[PDB]
RNA sequence: AGAGUUAAAUUAUAACUAAGCUGUAAAAAGCCCUAGUUAAAAUAAAAUAACCCACGAAAGUGACUCUAAUAAUCCUGACACACGAUAGCUAGGACCCAAACUGGGAUUAGAUACCCCACUAUGCCUAGCCCUAAACCCAAAUAGUUACAUAACAAAACUA
């Protein structure tokens, strides 16, 4: 499962042709890993501003 | 995915960023590096002003980086990145993804201790 | 209620390393005395053995090093 | 000194089926190129119990244990002439080793034809331990030293007298 | 153990502004090449988390990152082997701040102290020594039991 796991994650790598297209590509997409906790023991999220 | 770079660049125009991303992974590809991803967090004013190279910062730009590399070679690319004058602060973490989740069962509760005095009637 | 030892240590030690500060060289010459005599007493250790061996001369090349009167 | 090669492909990926027909790209991640230091500890001592034994299956035999220990000793060695004033691991060397010559020490005694195997092998050499462990201080070193030459030269100037007197009572006795 | 890094302070050093600043139970001496604010390398030391109790054989270890890494299919065992807080020694480098010593100021009958100010060896790094601590959890290692059973106090009593 590893190995086939790896296989198709393989096919996403960054390499010398997707270099230039990649880099503008992630200059386009702002990520955030940002989120808060309730009391409760919840997930909150702010990509609803 | 085994390391995560955490690349925080001067901020800049378009082009310049673009060509300080491109360099620093060609750098890292022949390090012997293999990049996974590329990930932008995005351009914020730092929480800190931060000085490198002769330049007292206030913004800067925010990148992660997951790649695999060997071991031995985590020196050279810091060696690298240290003297990049476009680059605010590097630093290489072990990818958070390698350390997987064990399970809280739960909050096992501690009863008081005992038998710490003797039976003696004061 | 122990200290009573300790300190009766205390004191003894106080006043001996006060005594060894005046009587310094004075146990320097003593020591060092006592380093010659004792590379002498191992001369002689050695020539008794090849002595009593029916040599005359120590064998060939013996300098019988000096290892008591070594530099400090 | 052994070179377990940087493509080696990762003891747990190498009986899994097919792998070879996979791209280079992950033949490349699961590498010893990729690697721990601690991968290619595992694979050196599978490579190792498979030159050295005859039941690699058996981890509970004395033999499988110094075989073990040997590469972990090995380990610390390298460790130790990269990191000289390391004192922890110098413990770890200088016990492991320890525990290794006990082990020797208990095969010898037991089966010998294996010890015998085991110490040709590894390189191992397998001394006993002296009677009377003393320190040799410069006191002793010295006079023994001069014991010694006393003697060689005793013996060699009575063979000296011994052939002269053989000389003497031949030419003597021819006429 | 290596290598790399630095947030909060602090300081060289300028720029303004003020005549004082520092210091105590209270003063004096010191400094005014001082003080407050604004800027700042190096050096050293590692708030909070920790109401946690982990790692290491012990000494010890609690800023961040990576590399290497924590003997034994696990009984006891030296005077043998390898380590070992602080202080101290040798040599080279560092020096913010602390500080034995010493010099000033008080205090006092005296004050070769406690208190105030300066400053040094030293605390740091590299390499080598030195091998000592109330190195004490004053409770040896390894297996066990909670039976019998209170000198006192303390951390209950015991077997092999
Ligand atoms: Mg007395
Ligand atoms: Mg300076
Ligand atoms: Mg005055
Ligand atoms: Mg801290
Ligand atoms: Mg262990
Ligand atoms: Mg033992
Ligand atoms: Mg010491
Ligand atoms: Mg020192
Ligand atoms: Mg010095
Ligand atoms: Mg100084
Ligand atoms: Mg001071
Ligand atoms: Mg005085
Ligand atoms: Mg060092
Ligand atoms: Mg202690
Ligand atoms: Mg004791
Ligand atoms: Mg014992």
């Amino acid at each position: 499962q590893e190995v086939l796991q790896l296989q198709e994650e393989a096919k996403t790598f960054i390499t010398r042709e997707n270099l230039e297209a990649r880099v503008e590509e992630a200059l386009d997409s702002p990520k955030s890993y940002n989120w808060a906790i309730t009391r409760e023991g919840l997930v909150v999220r702010p990509q609803q501003k | 995915p085994r390391y995560e770079l955490a690349l925080i660049l001067k901020a800049m125009q378009r082009p310049e960023t673009a060509a300080a991303l491109k360099r620093t992974l060609e750098a890292l590809m022949d390090r012997g590096a293999v990049v996974r991803n590329l990930e932008n967090l995005g351009e914020r004013m730092l929480p800190y002003k931060i000085s490198a190279h002769n330049q007292r910062h206030s913004r800067g730009g925010y990148f992660l980086v997951d790649f695999y590399a060997p071991a031995t070679t985590v020196e050279s690319m810091m060696e690298h990145l240290s003297r990049d004058i476009d680059v605010i602060r590097p630093n290489i973490v072990k990818h958070p993804l390698t350390q997987e989740v064990k399970e809280c069962e739960g909050i096992v509760p501690v009863p008081l201790e005992e038998k710490l005095y003797s039976t003696k009637k004061r | 209620k122990n200290i009573l030892k300790i300190r009766r240590r205390k004191m003894n030690h106080h006043k001996y390393r006060k005594l060894v500060k005046r009587t310094r060289f004075l146990r320097r010459k003593v020591r060092e005395g006592r380093l010659r005599q004792k590379q002498v007493k191992f001369e002689r250790d050695l020539k008794r053995i090849w002595q009593k061996a029916g040599l005359k001369e120590a064998p060939a090349g013996w300098q019988t090093p000096k290892i008591y009167l070594k530099n400090q | 000194q052994d070179d377990p090669p940087p493509s080696m492909l990762l003891l747990d990926y190498q009986n899994v089926p097919g792998i070879h027909k996979v791209d280079d790209v992950v033949k490349r991640l699961l590498s010893l190129e990729m690697a721990n230091q601690k991968e290619k500890l595992k694979i050196k001592k599978m490579q190792l119990m498979n030159k050295v034994l005859e039941n690699p299956e058996d981890t509970s035999s004395l033999e499988a244990r110094i075989v073990a220990l040997t590469v972990k000793i090995r380990n610390y060695e390298e460790h130790m002439q990269k990191h000289r004033k390391d004192k922890a691991h110098k413990r770890f060397l200088l016990m492991s080793i320890d525990q290794r010559k006990k082990m020797l020490k208990n095969l010898r005694e037991t089966n010998y034809a294996v010890f015998e195997k085991i110490c040709k092998e590894l390189g191992i050499e397998y001394t006993f331990p002296p009677p009377y462990h003393r320190k040799a201080h410069r006191r002793w070193v010295t006079k023994k030293a001069l014991c010694t030459q006393v003697f060689r030269e005793v013996q060699k100037l009575k063979k000296q007298k011994r052939a002269l007197r053989a000389a003497a009572v031949a030419a003597h006795k021819q006429g």
